[PDB]
């Protein structure tokens, strides 16, 4: 049926453009205009404007009238984004979106990322969490791995290679400093550390990297 | 291409046939689920069966065919003695026409048939004759001496008083006359007499001349067209036996380049470059007069010139008023030289091989130019719907043809005046020559000898024309129509709705046609006819009950155009307009389909310049009821000018329509307006585009 | 610009419970109002258009209501596939402003977090950086406050936290709290703590540098 495609994420410096586009197929392309929508990381859905698919003339909002520009190609039922000059707050997830029935915003692509950073590829540093002595709360003991300084996403955390997954909190990972920072915790049996190796794996596909971090105990 | 073709007979003498199928090998068997969705197994009882078709070996020899039923007679090449058993002397590559007979009452239906096996022995070798040496007739070929359904068979004796009776298939085309005169379909090489369930499943009700072996009069037969054996590249609507294979090559300009130096190939002289939309139909729609009214059911409009989609217009862009001569500075009795880019296109259902076209470069009725494009320039074969250059990639410019490599177009001071005062330059396509694509040994299309000329003349003697127009792409059909005049002609009668139906392969929906996702009914669309044919209309719409334009039939020579909206919404699933009606009130089934827009005040819509195109003309569409009250709606659009009209709505449904004119880019909003009084009901509310307007 | 306002931000629920998410249109929308459903990752799906039509497909389980300026989308029986963020938006004139968004979640019992705090491991030392981590692991509901103090004094600047969405096993959550200071700052500091607060519960977890 009615399919909205885009193109797949993006990894751009500040001031850099990029361009993304939305190939429609199962309608009349020509027939119904294309919404854009930017989704920031922790902002709400907001409309940049649309194409109209009949004059070929943008409609920008008001938030997006200068660096961005709207543009067709209606022999390949296309449509495409271009963000020039880029800065820290374009990085979003960026939607086309067909300007549909009664204006309704019936039929949405799957959605572009966009990363802003002057970083390029870099791969992670792992750092064991250890508690030392003396941490055991309720016969359990709460081990961890930090994962600092890579770019791009996405890293993988294991433990112990897929033997320890109960147990195991991942957390998401912030962008700081044009990096990305992310830590796991693992909670295993106080009778099973450090009698038996615990092991975070860290894997970078991106920098082609993977770590294995033993944690073993702080010295005091 | 492989197997055979298996006639089954309900009858016991290959009179009544009840399916045609093809089998895979010697196993004589068709593809029974295909079968099944066609046949009532309650209503398949068969008494005879015939399989026809070429044996083409692989070897040279002494090949014997027999059949594991004694009761089975075959014959090869119609040359061959008659008998269960056939020894034949075969050669590689040789083909051997084959004819298997059958005749058995107590055959029982289709699905219990244990049909006969087909075997051939080569040095003693005993196997049932695979499918790679099994091949089906070549239809296209028709014999006298060997029809594709014979009116005789190897076991009844040709009775004396048996002569004076009907042919099976008169015409020779391999669709018997029942058939065609009362409707047939045709998948995956199976055809049936035609049942109305099969609607319902989408299989296509064809109906053919039985006594025309190419009812349209195309290169290709009634049973070539309805089973798909022609070339790949035909659009699939010309599968339809009434929908010809039509090649429709037309020239459309995107770049209009006028510069003060004749010669191409020269970078001196001042030059003036504007970047050109064009339009295959505005020829046609900007001689259509718009009235506020419809009178007696008649919903469409008339042009005064059906031009078709060879006749291209142009609009020349991002002009801002500036004259063409300020970039030039002609003199009166000077002339300058126009370069342009240009896109060949195929409106029609075939391919043009070794596309040859002459296009008149027209201004204000002077030819500038015939352009005389020769087929190793224009990308030699031009296929339905693609274009020259391909659809993505930059035009075709002027002086890269070989006619105007050395020189120009010269355009007088005059004709450059003309140009400023809004005239536009028309792509006349005025012939083309080129060839059609018949298959050949294992499949390949042969192009040369197989001129389109002589089979174009033919398809307009017996057609209709029908321009489907949207704004990605416009298509032109030729469908045959009957001479209802003529007491002889056998042509299937179709009404415009069955016409436009077949020619564009719309589907249905409520009964109603759709293009895709475009509702093409008479009630969301823009018909637009000639004089001619919009007398032979209102005519016959006088002597329906239903009256609607697609109930009314199809007569050879109708020209009609299906202009699709811009902007359009039934109040129900489809309302494609860039801004919202205000004050809609859909929670009803009053609509002409539907809902409509139960307007109880005022319902106005406001439309940036940014969502209509500059300098065109458009008429705002739609129906309009008050059953209760005559209560007047007032119309009210704002566009170039501010007009106000008084509409009075019947108990039905009627159509009103208003034309309005836009300007720059730069303009004002365009606000629609129509005010109701509680019981006024609103439906079918189009925006079409007419034609371009002077700057 | 016509604004959306939503209900909540956060709706707790149970599978098989009713939920009904308001909207208010700052001004009149007809009925021009739609409803999208969006799951993490995903790109909005439309469910309802037209203040009360159900979009193709969709179960009926979503409904619609409301014009003018007030409308409700309801679910009258959450399954666990319909934990998502559900916006409304005025598809009736340009900007077609979205509401905020009201998230799905699972209600389930109050928890205090299990607390766990890493001083900066060697390793990380001797590349000259100085990470310390707080893990704040299987507490609800998901608004807990994490506070940085060094040596008594509150820590603002160089925390990066971070939650996980919602376990689907036990319905907690868990978040990371690191706080980033260069070797050189860190090892002029003695005491680092990590404070977790809930409405009645607050965990402090420590290390003193001088005592590793
Ligand atoms: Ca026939
Ligand atoms: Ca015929
Ligand atoms: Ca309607
Ligand atoms: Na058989």
């Amino acid at each position: 049926q009615i399919q909205l495609v885009q193109s797949g994420p993006e990894l751009k410096k500040p001031g850099e453009t990029v361009k993304i586009s939305c190939k429609a197929s199962g309608y009349t392309f020509t027939n119904y205009g294309m919404n854009w929508v930017k989704q920031a990381p922790g902002k709400d859905l907001k409309w940049m404007g649309w194409m109209s698919t009949y004059t070929g003339e943008p409609t920008y909002a008001d938030d997006f009238k200068g660096r961005f520009a709207f543009s067709l190609e209606t022999s390949a039922s296309t449509a495409y984004l271009q963000i020039n000059n880029l800065k820290n707050e374009d990085m979003a997830t960026y939607f086309c979106a067909r300007r549909g029935n009664y204006l309704s915003f019936d039929y949405w692509g799957q959605g572009t990322t966009l990363t802003v950073s002057s970083a390029s590829t870099t791969p992670p540093s792992v750092y064991p969490l250890a508690p030392g002595s003396a941490a055991q709360t309720n016969s359990m003991v709460t081990l961890g791995c930090l994962v600092k300084g890579y770019f791009p996403e996405p890293v993988t955390v294991t433990w112990n290679s897929g033997s320890l997954s109960s147990g195991v909190h991942t957390f998401p990972a912030v962008l700081q400093s044009d990096l990305y920072t992310l830590s796991s915790s693992v909670t295993v049996p106080s009778s099973t550390w450090p009698s038996e190796t615990v092991t975070c794996n860290v894997a970078h596909p991106a920098s082609s990297t993977k770590v294995d971090k033993k944690i073993v105990p702080r010295d005091c | 291409n492989n197997g055979l073709m298996g006639y089954y007979f309900t009858d016991e003498h290959f009179k009544d046939l009840k399916l045609m199928a093809p089998i895979k090998d010697g196993n004589l068997k068709f593809e029974e689920k295909k079968v099944d969705k066609l046949l009532d197994k309650d209503k398949s009882d068969v008494k005879s069966i015939r399989w026809t078709g070429r044996i083409i070996p692989s070897k040279d020899g002494e090949y014997t065919l027999s059949t594991d039923r004694d009761d089975v007679l075959m014959q090869v090449n119609t040359e061959s003695t008659i008998s269960n058993t056939l020894k034949v002397n075969m050669k590689k590559g040789k083909e051997y026409k084959v004819r298997i007979e059958l005749q058995d009452k107590n055959l029982g239906s289709i699905d219990n048939l244990s049909s006969p096996n087909l075997y051939w022995e080569l040095d003693g070798m005993k196997k049932i004759i695979p499918e790679e040496n099994l091949f089906l007739r070549d239809y296209s070929n028709i014999e006298k001496d060997d029809p594709f359904i014979p009116n005789n068979n190897f076991f009844d004796p040709k009775l004396m008083s048996d002569w004076e009776d009907e042919d099976l298939d008169t015409d020779n085309d391999n669709i018997p006359d029942s058939y065609e005169r009362n409707g047939y379909t045709i998948k995956d090489l199976i055809a049936v007499k035609w049942e109305d369930s099969f609607a319902e499943q989408g299989y296509k009700k064809y109906v053919s001349n039985y006594l025309e072996s190419n009812t349209a009069g195309d290169p290709y037969t009634d049973y070539e067209k309805a089973s798909g054996s022609f070339d790949k590249a035909i659009k699939t609507e010309a599968r339809d036996p009434l929908v010809a294979a039509y090649p429709i090559v037309g020239v459309g300009m995107e770049k209009l380049i006028i510069s003060t130096n004749e010669h191409a190939s020269t970078d001196q002289g001042k030059t003036v470059s504007r970047a050109t939309t064009n339009s295959k139909t505005e020829s046609n729609t900007a001689g259509v007069s718009v009235n506020v009214g419809y009178q007696n059911g008649f919903t469409a409009n008339v042009t005064t010139n059906y031009s078709h989609t060879t006749d291209n217009s142009t609009a020349v862009q991002d002009s801002n008023g500036e004259s063409w001569n300020t970039g030039l500075s002609i003199n009166k009795g000077e002339s300058a030289y126009i370069n342009a880019n240009v896109r060949y296109y195929n409106t029609g259902t075939a391919p043009m091989y070794k596309v040859t076209p002459t296009t008149n470069l027209v201004l204000d009725g002077d030819t500038l130019s015939t352009i005389k494009a020769q087929e190793n320039q224009i990308g030699n074969n031009l296929s339905p719907g693609d274009t020259y250059p391909k659809k993505g990639l930059s035009p075709l410019a002027l002086n890269t043809m070989d006619q105007f490599s050395s020189r120009l177009i010269p355009i007088n001071y005059d004709q450059l005046k003309k140009l400023d005062a809004g005239k536009q330059i028309k792509l006349e396509t005025t012939q083309v020559s080129g060839n059609f694509g018949t298959k050949n040994s294992s499949g390949q299309i042969v192009t040369e000898g197989n001129s389109w000329s002589d089979y174009i003349s033919q398809i307009d003697s017996i057609s209709a024309s029908i321009i489907l127009d949207t704004e990605n792409e416009s298509y032109e059909r030729r469908v045959t129509a009957k001479n209802l005049q003529d007491p002889e002609d056998k042509t299937p009668e179709l009404t415009i709705g069955e016409a436009i139906e077949k020619a564009f392969g719309a589907t249905k929906k409520d009964g109603l046609l759709y293009f895709n996702d475009i509702p093409i009914d008479e009630s969301c669309v823009e018909l637009i006819f000639d004089d001619n044919t919009a007398n032979k209309i209102k005519d016959s719409l006088k002597t329906l009950s239903d009256k609607k334009i697609y109930n009314v039939k199809l007569e050879r020579g109708m020209n009609i155009l299906i202009k699709t909206p811009t902007y359009f919404t039934n109040f129900d699933d489809y309302n494609n307009y860039p801004s919202t009606w205000s004050n809609v009130n859909t929670t009803n089934q009053d609509g002409l389909q539907g809902s409509a827009n139960k307007l109880n005040g005022e319902t106005k819509i406001k439309i940036p310049m940014s969502e209509l195109k500059p300098y065109k003309r458009y008429v705002f569409s739609g129906y309009s009821k008050d059953p209760l009250t005559s209560n007047s709606i007032i119309v009210k659009i704002k566009a170039k000018e501010e007009k106000t009209d008084y509409l009075v709505p019947e108990q039905g449904y009627t159509k009103f329509s208003y034309e309005f004119e836009t300007t720059e880019k730069d303009s004002s909003n365009i606000e629609i307006t129509l005010i109701g009084s509680g019981t006024t009901y609103l439906d079918n509310l189009s925006i079409t585009e007419l034609n371009s307007t002077p700057e | 610009d016509i604004v959306m306002t939503q209900s909540h931000k956060f709706m707790s629920t149970s599978v098989g419970d009713r939920v009904s998410i308001t909207c208010k249109a700052s001004q009149d929308v007809s009925t021009a109002v739609g409803w999208y459903q969006q799951k993490p990752g995903q790109s909005p799906k439309l469910l309802i258009y037209s203040a009360s039509y159900r979009y193709t497909g969709v179960p009926d389980r979503f409904t619609g209501s409301g014009s003018g300026t007030d409308f409700t989308f309801t679910i009258s029986s959450v399954q666990a596939e319909d934990l998502a963020v559900y916006y409304c938006q005025q598809h009736y004139s340009p900007p077609f402003t979205f509401g905020s968004g009201t998230e799905l979640e699972i209600k389930r019992a109050d928890a205090a977090p299990t607390v766990s705090i890493f001083p900066p491991s060697s390793e990380q030392l001797t590349s000259g950086g100085a990470s310390v981590v707080c893990f704040l692991n299987n507490f609800y509901p998901k608004d807990i406050n994490v506070k940085w103090k060094i040596d008594g004094s509150e820590r603002q600047n160089g925390v990066l936290n971070s939650w996980t969405d919602q376990d689907s096993k036990d319905s907690t959550y868990s978040m990371s709290s690191t706080l980033t200071l260069t070797k050189d700052e860190y090892e002029r500091h003695n005491s680092y703590t990590c404070e977790a607060t809930q409405g009645t519960t607050s965990i402090v977890k420590s290390f003193n540098r001088n005592e590793c």
